[PDB]
């Protein structure tokens, strides 16, 4: 099987999850940690991910957002993460699945183009979002973000759906 | 007294830091110590130049005192050197063997002098019955290379030998030889092996150093890969010291073949010849922490893993 | 990976 | 506590094939002998007395040793005072003299490490005369069985002609073991006039050489092989 | 529990009584491990720790062992047919190794002020080289013995050659002297013949 | 070219020195074992003339 839909079963009272995909170890267990600092109503629940086909595991719960952490100063993170867009569903992306490049503050020894992630973003209809985790106080500005985002994809405020955020977060060039 | 080998004696005072100038004087033992409290060591490093130029001068030094003055030097300083190592061979028919000091050091003076005319020759004995050896090579005319010397590490029992590498190149299979005459062997082999700490190999060739023992809110769903990939880490290298390599050269003449390509070097039959180098310190060590980083496979290559076992590290890799 |  | 133990148990089971002794029982006696005088960098005296009831693989042994160690600052030794052995009546007498000298040398390793050695010739000797007799009961027999002190052969219809073989085993001071085969015929002064080739005289420095060429088995049955088989009578 | 615990114990007294019999050694995943404790006329010493693989074929990882002995003659050798022939041959070699570096330690803590000169040590101790004095009828005779050694798995000395340095036109005193230091250096050690040289 | 000379037959001098060293040893073997069997086959047929 080892297949992924964000809807086969229920996702419990008042909890939700993040499924923290990347390569790199430590640099996605700081933003894993500094995400338990700021406070909220919700039980928050951080999974972390190598690469996707995940394995067959049956203690998991629904998920509500999958971010994808990718390098910009590594081809590494950007192959797994092609092999991993393959066998996922089209409900995903309704405003579901968040992109993250870091090393975006170091446009010295970047090792790939800044336009292939907003043309894999263009084409696969997602929202891409450029952060620096190196910096305690840059992660924390991150960590900010991500609970914001898990706050719409779960439905904890009125009115605004999973796909509501999808509009709001459009990139479109201008046509003058 | 001579001028050119008074000018080794001012060179060594230039070539030595003022924290560790007692250490190699008092190691030194041919001045008496009234003498080395009379020269201020906390003036200007030119007239410490000049003051013990007198001290040599009344004490009559030699060409063996200052080459003494020499091994003890770079006793405390091996980094500047480089070690490559030697493998003498027991031959057959032999089961014990017959070595004495007082026949080594004549067996090794006469080797030399009968093949060329100048070679300087010095021994100091220092800790569990080590020799070291400085050999300063002049060819038919001149007093020999003084700037340039070369030296032989021997700890008297071993058939393995730590000799640096020398500028002319010519007299090495004559240096090799003449140890394996006087130290009643059969065959000298050149091992491939070499770095800039003497301190690290001796502890990876005698083996005698590397072992010294007697909330459910972060949970992964990575059970079976966070422990796989450094169980393999631990039953091979673990977290215990390791010796210090900084060079592994990797002559590779492989060839392409693989699954995903079938139109990329599908018809070659011609070798890829390659040559691969690796220069950064303590290898041993950096390369253990690429498995828990995700960046390497947990199935790691035993070319990486052999090489505290193999003891060398010029590797030749022949692949379809 | 044989050495020779 | 069951599966701590049970890991344990089998690391005396590998000791007891690994080094081949097994002991049975040991027991843990501290005693202190610390002086009474004031002295700089003061000496801590310890004595050890240990029992050690165990057996090798045929045999048993017993152990009354006391080990004085001496606790400094400065340097570190222990030295081994007093040995006793505590010994059985057994099926070999040879090494008794071993027990004196090793009384008055003091060292107990050699002890250990030289009647492991003993018996690794007389498990040997167990693997021979068990073949020997098997194969041939009619011919070679044994007067103690097979833990005697030497071995003979004697026809059955012929009852003057012996060949008598002796193997014993002693001890130098090197820390070897080493066997000794000597030879020695039982032939009557009928037969002395019937020889002439003096073959009975260099008889024990021919068998000898035969064992450091064909071996020590190859020697013996070629003695018992050769002897055989004239069936005219 | 109180059950467990004095057959717990009974199996530590066993297990400390295996370094009192020479060699120990606990299971490991990596092999085993075998530490081989030495002695020499009552006082032993510190132990070396050999470590030996359990699969086939046998391999050495590690061993404290120095390499002033060829250690790669016997571990083709006598590691292929045997297991406890070869460890119990190297609880051989280093109480023999040992038991060298037990008499270099004597002669020079105790009776280096008997000798005069400098000495010359090799660390397999195959080839020995000390001259002394004594004092037989008032005359100081200076000695000087040569100790090789022809068997390496023993302790005892074979070759004594035992010449003077000084003056040799004497009567027959000298040559009855050096008869006996000849006779006393092969069935004696080397610890109790200089005790008896104080007698 | 004399140094290149007398550097070459000493490294046939060291490649001349164990083959025979080990031939000498098998050639006292050798002769050991001959000795040895002639003396055992001179034993073993007096002893067998003397069993008949």
């Amino acid at each position: 099987m080892s297949v992924l839909r964000p809807l086969d079963k229920l996702p419990g009272l008042n909890t939700a999850t993040i499924l923290l995909v990347g390569t790199e170890d430590a640099l996605l267990q700081q933003l894993a940690d500094s995400m338990l600092k700021e406070d909220c109503a919700s039980e928050l629940k951080v999974h972390l991910a190598k690469s996707l086909p995940l394995p067959s595991s049956v203690n998991r719960p629904r998920i509500d957002l999958i971010v994808f952490v990718v390098n910009l100063h590594s081809k590494y993170s950007l192959q797994n993460t092609e092999e991993s867009l393959r066998h996922v569903d089209a409900s995903f992306f309704l405003g579901k699945v968040c992109f993250l490049a870091t090393g975006a503050g170091r446009e010295s020894h970047c090792s790939i183009h800044r336009h292939t992630v907003v043309k894999l973003a263009h084409t696969y209809q997602s929202p891409l979002l450029y952060c620096d985790l190196e910096v305690e106080g840059f992660r924390a500005t991150m960590a900010q973000r991500l609970v914001r985002v898990l706050q719409i994809c779960a439905g904890h405020v009125p009115g605004v759906s999973a796909l509501n955020l999808l509009s709001l977060l459009r990139s479109s060039e201008g046509p003058s | 007294m001579d001028e050119t080998v008074a000018e080794f004696i001012k060179r060594t005072i230039l070539k030595i830091p003022m924290n560790e100038l007692t250490t190699i004087l008092k190691a030194w033992d041919f001045l008496s110590e009234n003498q080395l409290q009379t020269v201020n060591f906390r003036q200007r490093k030119e007239s410490v130049v000049q003051h013990l130029i007198h001290l040599c001068e009344e004490k009559r030094a030699s060409i063996s005192d200052a080459a003494l003055l020499d091994i003890i030097y770079m006793q405390f300083h091996q980094h500047q050197k480089v070690w490559e190592v030697f493998q003498m061979s027991k031959g057959p028919g032999e089961d014990v063997d017959l070595f004495d000091m007082k026949q080594f050091k004549n067996s090794f003076k006469k080797i030399l002098q009968r093949a060329l005319k100048n070679v300087t020759v010095s021994f100091r004995e220092t800790e569990e019955n080590a020799v070291w050896i400085r050999i300063a090579w002049g060819t038919q005319y001149t007093k020999p290379n003084q700037y340039k010397p070369t030296y032989v590490v021997y700890y008297s029992q071993t058939p393995y030998a730590f000799t640096s590498s020398s500028m002319l190149r010519r007299n090495t299979p004559l240096l090799g030889q003449a140890l394996t005459i006087a130290s009643k062997h059969h065959q000298i082999v050149k091992m491939d092996l070499r770095s800039r700490y003497l301190d690290s190999l001796k502890a990876i060739v005698f083996k005698q150093y590397n072992q010294t023992f007697e909330d459910s809110r972060i949970i992964h769903e990575n059970i079976v890969e966070k422990e796989r990939v450094q169980r393999i880490t631990q039953e091979t290298f673990g977290d215990y010291p390791q010796p210090q390599l900084e060079f592994a050269q990797y002559k590779l003449e492989t060839k392409f073949k693989s699954g995903l390509n079938g139109s990329i070097l599908a018809e070659r039959e011609e070798p890829l010849r390659c040559l691969i180098k690796f220069s950064s310190p303590h290898l041993l060590e950096a390369l253990k922490s690429l498995a828990p980083a995700g960046i390497a496979d947990a199935p790691l290559s035993p070319l990486l893993t052999c090489i505290p076992n193999k003891r060398m590290n010029y590797f030749k890799i022949r692949d379809k | 990976f044989i050495i020779d | 506590l069951k599966n701590q133990l049970g890991h344990l148990e089998s690391e005396l089971s590998f000791l007891s094939t690994l080094t081949g002794i097994n002991i049975r029982n040991h027991s843990k006696q501290t005693e202190d002998l610390t002086s009474t005088e004031m002295t700089e960098k003061s000496i801590r005296k310890v004595l050890q007395r240990h029992r050690l009831s165990g057996n090798c693989h045929m045999v048993t042994f017993q152990l009354e040793f006391q080990i004085l160690e001496i606790q400094n600052k400065e340097r570190l030794s222990s030295a081994v005072t007093d040995l006793n052995i505590i010994m059985e009546p057994t099926e070999c007498s040879e090494l008794s003299e071993f027990v004196s000298r090793a009384e008055e040398r003091k060292d107990l390793f050699m002890f250990f490490r030289s009647l492991h050695f003993f018996v690794e010739w007389f498990e040997y000797r167990k693997r021979t005369f068990k073949h020997l007799k098997e194969k041939y009961p009619d011919a070679v027999y044994l007067s103690e069985g097979p833990s005697s002190c030497s071995m003979g052969i004697r026809s059955a219809s012929r009852p003057g002609f012996e060949l008598v073989i002796v193997w014993r085993i002693q001890i130098d001071e090197d820390g070897k073991v080493f066997p000794k085969l000597d030879l020695l015929t039982k032939v009557p002064q009928r037969a002395l006039e019937l020889d002439k080739n003096r073959a009975i005289e260099t008889a024990p420095l021919s068998f000898r050489t035969l064992v450091g060429l064909l071996g020590i088995e190859a020697a013996l049955e070629s003695l018992i092989k050769s002897l055989c088989a004239e069936e005219n009578n | 529990q109180e059950a467990l615990e004095e057959k717990l114990e009974n199996v530590k007294a066993i297990l400390q009584a295996y370094h009192f019999t020479g060699l120990s050694g606990k299971l490991t995943s990596r092999g085993v491990c075998v530490c081989i404790s030495t002695a020499f006329e009552g006082n032993l010493l510190d132990s070396y720790f050999v470590d030996l693989v359990i699969q086939k074929p046998l391999r050495i990882h590690h061993h404290s062992v120095p390499v002033f002995i060829p250690l790669e003659e016997i571990a083709a050798k006598y590691l292929q047919t045997n297991i406890q022939h070869f460890l119990f041959s190297l609880c051989e070699y280093l109480n023999a190794y040992s038991g060298r570096k037990y008499q270099a330690d004597r002669l020079q803590s105790d009776f280096a002020a008997l000798l005069t000169g400098p000495l010359q040590r090799n660390p397999l101790c195959n080839l020995l080289s000390f001259t002394y004095k004594l004092d037989p009828g008032g005359q100081s005779f200076p000695f000087c013995a040569r100790l090789l050694y022809k068997d390496l798995t023993a302790t005892l000395p074979t070759d004594v050659t035992v010449t003077c340095q000084g003056v040799e036109v004497l009567s027959t005193s000298w040559e009855e002297q050096r008869a006996s230091h000849e006779t006393l250096f092969c069935t004696k050690p080397l610890h109790q013949v200089f005790a008896s040289f104080t007698r | 070219k004399k140094r290149q000379r007398m550097i070459e037959v000493q490294d046939e001098l060291l490649r001349l020195e164990p083959q025979l060293k080990q031939l000498q040893t098998k050639y006292d073997e050798l002769k050991e074992r001959k000795s040895s069997l002639r003396n055992a086959a001179y034993f073993l047929s007096n002893l067998k003339q003397l069993y008949q």
